[PDB]
C-alpha cells in the first residue's frame, strides 16, 4: 500500500502544480513586458521609407542593387529562436516550416546559406549539418542593435559580392495575445511596396547634399534592414 | 485583542496565498513584494522563546507596530532583538500605562494616541 | 520662433521638445541651425549634440554617428546608438545596464532550470509501483 | 521454449527487441502524459510510434470469431510473423501509417491495406 | 540536547551556522551539475570553499583502530571543537587549503600540517 507515501507524493504533486503555475504568472508578466516594446520600432522605419521615397522620387536615374531583382541562384537565411527549451512547440514548427520550404526549393537546384539565432537551431541545425555562416547565442530579454550585428552584416557582406541573390527571415507571428502563425518575407531584394505615397504630394525643391548621395542613400539601406532584424527579433521574443 | 487581531490575520492569509513566490524577488510587482515582505516580517515576529509568558500590554503593543508598519525598516534578521528591545524599554519607562491596560484591557482614544507616541519616541532614543 | 527638436535612435527617441538653436558637428564640421535654412542631409561625427532652449536651457545628447535632417518645418535627427551627454564618455553609464541585463537572464535561467528540470521529474519519478497495486488484497 | 538453443538465434533476438522496445515504450508513457511531447529526444519519438505500430501488429482476425465482428479468419506461419517483425524493428516501414496495422494476417496484407488507404 | 541554555549560546550559533553553510553546499551541486559556476562569481563559491574544509573537519583517526594510525588520542575536549568551527566560520582558515583538514584532530594540528605543506 504505502498510504503514508501516497499522502506524500499529492503534497508534492499539489506544490510542484502551485509552483507551475506561479511560474505562468511570471511568464504572463514578463509577455506583457515585451508587448510593451510593441510600438517603439515603428516610427524609425516611417522616416527612413519617407527619406528615401523621396531620395529616389528626386534622382530616379541609378537602379540600385538593393531594390532591384536579378535572376536568382542563390539565397539567404535567418532564424531567431529561443536559447533554452520549454518554450512550446514554437521553435519545432517553425523549423518544420522552413525545412519544407527549403526542400521545395531545392527542386530548382539552388542551395541555401543562413546564419541563425538560438542554442536549440545550431544544436538541431548540427543535428543534420548544412552551411552556416554565424553563431550567437544568451541574447536573453533585451536585444541591443550591437549584439545583432554580426548576422546582418554577414548577410549584407555576403550579398554584395554577387554570391547571394535575396534573403528572408524566419519568425514568429504574435497576431494577439494569444496566437501565433508563422511568417516568411524577403529582406535584401527590398520591393516596391506602398510607393505610392510621396507622389501626389510631390515637393518641388529637394534637399542639399555636401557628399554624394550614395553613401548616404546605402546608409540608410543598412539603417532600413537593422530595423528589420530588431523588429523581428523583438516580436518573436513577444511571442515566444 | 479583538480589535487588534484582524491585521495579523489578514497577513498571515496573504502571506500563505502567495508563498512560492518567495524565489525570485526580481520582477515582481510592488504590490507583491510588499506583500511578501511584510510576510516575512510578521511571520518573523510570530517568533516566541521558551518560559518567556507575554502578557497583554506588550502583546498589543507589539502587534500595534507591526500594524501600521512601524517595524518595516527592521531587519528580518534582527526582528526578535528589535522587539524585545522595543517591550522592555516600554516597560522600563511608560510602567503606568501598563498598568492600566493590563488591569483593564480598555481601549480609547488616549490609549492608541500614547501607544503611538512611545513607539514614536522609542524609533529614536533607544537603539536595539 | 522655436523649432520642435525630434531625436529618435532605433531601440527609443529619448527627447522631443520645441528648441530654437541647434549647434551641429558633420563631416565639414561645426555648423548652426536657424530658421528659414535650406534642407540637407548631412552625416554627423562620433560626439555630443548642443542646443539652446528659446529660454537658453541647454540639452546634451550624445550621438555615436547618424545622418542629419533639418528644415523649417521639422527637424529630425537619427542616431544609431543615442543617449544624454553629461560626459564625453557613456560605458561608465552603459556598464550599469549591462550589469542588470547579464543579471536577469542568469537569474531567469537559474529559476527556469529550477523550477521546471527538477520539479517535474521529481514527480514523475514514482508513480506506477501504486497504480499497479490498486486491486491487492493483502 | 524461450532460449537460443531451441528456437534458435533469430527468434530469441527478434522476441528480445519486441520486448526491450515495449518496456521502453512503456517507461516513457508518464513524462509524455504529463508534460509534452515536443521536449522527447527523436529516438524517443521513433521508439513510441514503432511500439504503437507494434502493439497494433499483435491483433489477428480468429475463425471462430466471425460471428461478432464478420470478418474471415486468418492463419499466418511463423517464418511470415518473423519476417514483418524484423522488417518492423529494422525501420523499413517508417512512412506507413498505424491505422495499416491493425486486424491484418502478414505484412502484405500490411502493405495492400495501406495503399488502399 | 542542543537548547541554547544547556550547550550554550556559542554552540548553538556555531552548530545552527555550520549546519545552514552545510545545507548551501548541498543546494549548489545540482545548480553546478545544470548550468556550472558561469552564475556563482563571488558568491556561493566561499560556501564551495568553506563547507568543503567543514566536511573534511569532521574526520578523525581512532584510537583502537590501528590499520590506518597508529593509536592516536585525539580526545580533545568541547571547547576545541566549538573554537575551530567558530574560527572555520568566521574566515582566520579560509585561506588555508581545504586538503590539510583530514584526518586532523585540533586546530594547531592542522595549523601545523598548513605550514608543513
Amino acid at each position: 500500500a504505502n498510504l503514508k507515501e501516497i499522502r506524500a507524493k499529492v503534497a508534492s504533486i499539489k506544490s510542484t502544480q502551485k509552483i507551475t503555475r506561479a511560474m505562468q504568472m511570471v511568464a504572463a508578466s514578463k509577455m506583457r513586458r515585451a508587448q510593451e516594446r510593441m510600438a517603439q520600432g515603428r516610427p524609425y522605419a516611417d522616416n527612413m521609407r519617407r527619406v528615401i521615397a523621396h531620395l529616389v522620387q528626386a534622382n530616379p536615374e541609378y537602379k540600385h542593387r538593393y531594390m532591384v531583382d536579378r535572376p536568382v541562384k542563390r539565397v539567404g537565411y535567418i532564424i531567431v529562436s529561443s536559447d533554452r527549451g520549454l518554450a512550446g512547440g514554437l521553435n519545432i514548427n517553425l523549423f518544420k516550416k522552413v525545412v519544407q520550404h527549403v526542400k521545395a526549393q531545392q527542386e530548382q537546384s539552388i542551395e541555401v546559406q543562413f546564419a541563425l539565432i538560438g542554442q536549440k537551431a545550431v544544436s538541431f541545425f548540427k543535428n543534420y549539418g548544412g552551411k552556416v555562416l554565424g553563431a550567437t547565442t544568451q541574447i536573453g530579454d533585451a536585444p541591443s542593435l550591437e549584439q545583432l550585428t554580426g548576422s546582418v552584416q554577414v548577410m549584407l557582406d555576403a550579398f554584395d559580392k554577387g554570391e547571394l541573390d535575396r534573403i528572408y527571415l524566419v519568425s514568429n507571428g504574435f497576431v494577439n495575445a494569444m496566437t501565433q502563425k508563422p511568417k516568411v518575407e524577403q529582406l535584401v531584394p527590398l520591393a516596391p511596396a506602398e510607393e505610392g505615397d510621396d507622389l501626389n504630394r510631390t515637393y518641388g525643391w529637394d534637399y542639399i547634399y555636401e557628399p554624394e548621395a550614395e553613401e548616404l542613400l546605402n546608409g540608410l539601406l543598412v539603417r532600413y534592414i537593422e530595423s528589420m532584424v530588431y523588429q523581428g527579433v523583438i516580436e518573436n521574443v513577444a511571442c515566444e | 485583542i479583538k480589535k487588534l487581531s484582524g491585521g495579523i490575520r489578514t497577513a498571515l492569509a496573504q502571506y500563505r496565498e502567495l508563498a512560492a513566490f518567495a524565489q525570485f524577488a526580481s520582477d515582481l510587482d510592488e504590490a507583491t513584494r510588499k506583500q511578501l515582505e511584510h510576510g516575512q516580517r510578521v511571520t518573523e515576529l510570530m517568533k516566541q522563546k521558551q518560559y518567556a509568558p507575554y502578557s497583554i500590554a506588550d502583546q498589543a503593543v507589539s502587534v500595534y507596530a507591526s500594524n501600521e508598519g512601524y517595524m518595516a525598516d527592521v531587519e528580518v534578521k534582527k526582528i526578535v532583538d528589535f522587539d524585545a528591545a522595543l517591550i522592555a524599554y516600554f516597560r522600563s519607562e511608560y510602567a503606568p500605562l501598563m498598568k492600566q491596560i493590563d488591569e483593564t484591557g480598555d481601549y480609547n482614544k488616549d490609549i492608541e494616541a500614547a501607544i503611538k507616541a512611545g513607539i514614536e519616541s522609542f524609533k529614536a532614543t533607544q537603539t536595539y | 520662433a522655436t523649432m520642435q527638436c525630434d531625436v529618435v535612435s532605433v531601440k527609443e527617441s529619448i527627447y522631443s521638445g520645441a528648441v530654437t538653436m541647434l549647434i551641429a558637428k558633420g563631416a565639414g564640421g561645426e555648423l548652426g541651425i536657424l530658421p528659414g535654412h535650406a534642407p540637407l542631409v548631412t552625416l554627423l561625427q562620433p560626439g555630443p549634440i548642443r542646443v539652446l532652449l528659446e529660454n537658453g536651457t541647454e540639452e546634451i545628447v550624445y550621438v555615436s554617428g547618424g545622418v542629419l535632417e533639418v528644415q523649417p518645418h521639422v527637424v529630425t535627427v537619427l542616431a544609431d546608438t543615442a543617449i544624454r551627454a553629461d560626459n564625453l564618455d557613456e560605458a561608465a553609464i552603459l556598464e550599469a545596464r549591462k550589469n542588470a541585463e547579464q543579471l536577469l537572464a542568469n537569474q531567469k535561467s537559474d529559476l527556469d532550470s529550477a523550477a521546471a528540470l527538477a520539479a517535474l521529474a521529481e514527480t514523475a519519478a514514482q508513480l506506477e509501483t501504486i497504480r499497479k497495486i490498486k486491486n491487492r488484497a493483502q | 521454449q524461450l532460449d537460443p538453443l531451441v528456437v534458435g538465434q533469430e527468434h530469441y533476438e527478434i522476441a528480445r527487441a519486441v520486448q526491450n522496445v515495449l518496456q521502453r515504450y512503456k517507461e516513457l508513457k508518464d513524462i509524455i502524459a504529463i508534460l509534452g511531447m515536443d521536449e522527447l529526444a527523436e529516438e524517443d519519438k521513433l521508439v513510441v510510434y514503432r511500439a504503437r505500430k507494434i502493439q497494433r501488429f499483435f491483433s489477428q482476425p480468429f475463425h471462430v470469431a466471425e460471428v461478432f465482428t464478420g470478418a474471415p479468419g486468418k492463419l499466418v506461419p511463423l517464418k511470415e510473423t518473423i519476417r514483418g517483425f524484423k522488417g518492423l524493428l529494422a525501420g523499413e516501414y517508417d512512412h506507413i501509417p498505424e491505422q495499416a496495422f491493425y486486424m491484418v494476417g502478414g505484412i502484405d496484407e500490411v502493405i495492400a491495406k495501406a495503399e488502399k488507404l
